Parts: C-alpha cells; sequence; structure tokens
C-alpha cells in the first residue's frame, strides 16, 4: 500500500527497496502483490521510465 | 477475418469420476507407469506414452488428466486409465467424463509494444515487466486470459471449449490490430 | 548495505549436471524398475524426486522412443544389485578418466 501510494504522486520507487525492510523474497511478495491489486481492481500508474533515473544517478 | 492463421491448441485438461473407491497403496504397488507417496498426498500419480498424458487418482475415485492436445485424445486416454484400473482388479467404469481446460497460442508475425497497450485497456491489462515480461490481459467475451508479448506471440487460457479460444482470438485480433 | 541491491530470480540456482552413464542408469531403470518418481529418487540417493520428474520432462522431448524401447526391455528388480552397479559404473568412469 504505500508503494502504491508513491506511485499515484508519481513517486519513484522501485520494488527491492521496499522489500528490504520486510524480510521478503521476490515470489512471495509479487504473488501477494498481484493479489490485493486484482482483489480492488484500483487504477495505479507504472513506473515511468525517466523518473527513476534522477534518484538513481545522484546516488552516485 | 484474420491473418491466415488460427490459433493452435499447447494442452488439455479433463475429469472423469469411476464410480468407486480405490486402494492406492495396491494400484502404486502393481503399476509400472505410476509414482505414489502416501505419507504426503491423497492420489496416485500415472502417465501413458500415447496419447502423451497424466493422470491424477484420488482415493475418493475422481481422476484428472493432463497434457492432451485435444478433447478427443483426452478422452482416449481417460478411458486407457480406466482400462488400466480394471485390470488392477477394481470396478472401474467410465462415467461423466468432462473437457475443463486448454490452452491455445498464436503470432501475428510482427512485434507489439505492450506500452500503449496498457495505457489504452487499463481496465484489462497488466505491464509489470519487473515481474513478469508479459503482458497479462484479462478478456471478458469469452471469460478467457490472453498474454501478449512484444514478439507478436499470444497465448490463450482459460476455455471450456475450442470455439471459446477462437473467439477470443478474433476479439482481440482488431485490438492488437489497432 | 545500500539501496542499489539488485532483486532477481534466485530460484534457478546451479544444480549438478547429468552424466551419460547416469542417463544410461536412468534407462535401465526404466526397464527394471518403471516410473515412480520416488522409487527413483530413492535408488538415486543424490537425485530427488523433483530432479527425477525435470530429467523426464528433459527426456520426453526427444527421446521418447527410447523410454519405450527400455520400458519394454524388462529385467528383474533388485534394489542392492542396483547401488552396487552404480558406484561400480561410477567408479568405472572416474579410472577411465
Amino acid at each position: 500500500c504505500v508503494l502504491i501510494t508513491c506511485r499515484q504522486h508519481n513517486w519513484p520507487l522501485t520494488m527491492g527497496a521496499i522489500c528490504t525492510l520486510l524480510y521478503a523474497d521476490l515470489d512471495v511478495f509479487s504473488s501477494t502483490y498481484m493479489q490485493i491489486v486484482k482483489l480492488l481492481g484500483l487504477d495505479v500508474p507504472s513506473l515511468c521510465l525517466a523518473e527513476l533515473v534522477k534518484t538513481y544517478c545522484s546516488s552516485f | 477475418g484474420p491473418s491466415g492463421i488460427v490459433p493452435q491448441l499447447q494442452n488439455i485438461v479433463s475429469t472423469v469420476n469411476l464410480g468407486c473407491k480405490l486402494d492406492l497403496k495396491t494400484i502404486a504397488l502393481r503399476a509400472r507407469n505410476a509414482e505414489y507417496n502416501p505419507k504426503r498426498f491423497a492420489a496416485v500419480i500415472m502417465r501413458i506414452r500415447e496419447p502423451r498424458t497424466t493422470a491424477l487418482i484420488f482415493s475418493s475415485g475422481k481422476m484428472v488428466c493432463t497434457g492432451a492436445k485435444s478433447e478427443e485424445q483426452s478422452r482416449l486416454a481417460a478411458r486407457k486409465y480406466a482400462r488400466v484400473v480394471q485390470k488392477l482388479g477394481f470396478p472401474a467404469k467410465f462415467l461423466d467424463f468432462k473437457i475443463q481446460n486448454m490452452v491455445g497460442s498464436c503470432d501475428v508475425k510482427f512485434p507489439i509494444r505492450l506500452e500503449g497497450l496498457v495505457l489504452t485497456h487499463q481496465q484489462f491489462s497488466s505491464y509489470e515487466p519487473e515481474l513478469f515480461p508479459g503482458l497479462i490481459y484479462r478478456m471478458i467475451k469469452p471469460r478467457i486470459v490472453l498474454l501478449i508479448f512484444v514478439s507478436g506471440k499470444v497465448v490463450l487460457t482459460g476455455a471450456k471449449v475450442r470455439a471459446e479460444i477462437y473467439e477470443a482470438f478474433e476479439n482481440i485480433y482488431p485490438i492488437l490490430k489497432g | 548495505g545500500s539501496t542499489t541491491t539488485y532483486s532477481s530470480f534466485r530460484k534457478n540456482y546451479y544444480s549438478k549436471p547429468w552424466s551419460n552413464k547416469e542417463t544410461d542408469m536412468f534407462f535401465l531403470a526404466i526397464s527394471m524398475v518403471g516410473t515412480d518418481f520416488s522409487m527413483i529418487g530413492q535408488l538415486f540417493p543424490h537425485r530427488a524426486r523433483i530432479e527425477i520428474k525435470n530429467k523426464f520432462k528433459r527426456e520426453e522431448k526427444t527421446n521418447g522412443w527410447r523410454i519405450d524401447k527400455a520400458f519394454q526391455e524388462k529385467r528383474p528388480f533388485d534394489f542392492d544389485f542396483f547401488a552396487h552397479l552404480l558406484q561400480k559404473v561410477l567408479a568405472e568412469e572416474e579410472k577411465r578418466k
């Protein structure tokens, strides 16, 4: 839910950056993530290419 | 009409009820083409080479089969498994056979940019490349799920009859043609 | 500890490849035992049941004819002789190499 929140504000955030804090694993959390989204059917944007690069490049 | 191509079929799934209870341990004991583990699972696994299929038989008497290319081949293989059970000594009978699913696929001979499709069919499209490369399309008529890739290949699942697969195919033809 | 951490699909971890003579034992097992992948997992302690199923899935793509030919060339079944044949043939393979 925090993730989709940031997506609403087109706020760039990636998948593992969240899972870092949650003891999760790719399959566990991705499968679940699909489950709620299809359950709720809420509209949510994708990761827009240029957005993520600003924060990624600035970290060097 | 389509561009001269109608989707092929990939898999068949079907079920049948044999009309009696079975001893799974005996069947696994005496079947060359079977695998069973009583201590973790409640059904015996078996396979036949033609039609190249597998069957899953519970102690409750119901059976699930996969691996078929067509419904007739699934029905033939299910009858074959019924004969196998009969020769094992149980009063097996072939009743209430039904197909449950089959898989279809096709290719359009040109690439497709999935981003536009997700940008225009949000209500049906899923585009999460970091999770699964393919785009997922939840089609409503017929109640079919189509899987689409950048190469122009399309895969269809969720039908009870073949006409559903081809119906979804020509339903999505104009959409992908856009 | 950094935010660049990569995440990708690690479920394809490096499994031990299959030997040609091991494949020959697999075929004589279809000849000798059948398709009871749990039982075969027992005759091959170094392979588990899922490995047997994956082996079958790989073999069936091209070698169905050899599968049938082995299955019809039936042999009486003995676990003890099977184990001896395995380690003796493996040792012979290493000695030849």
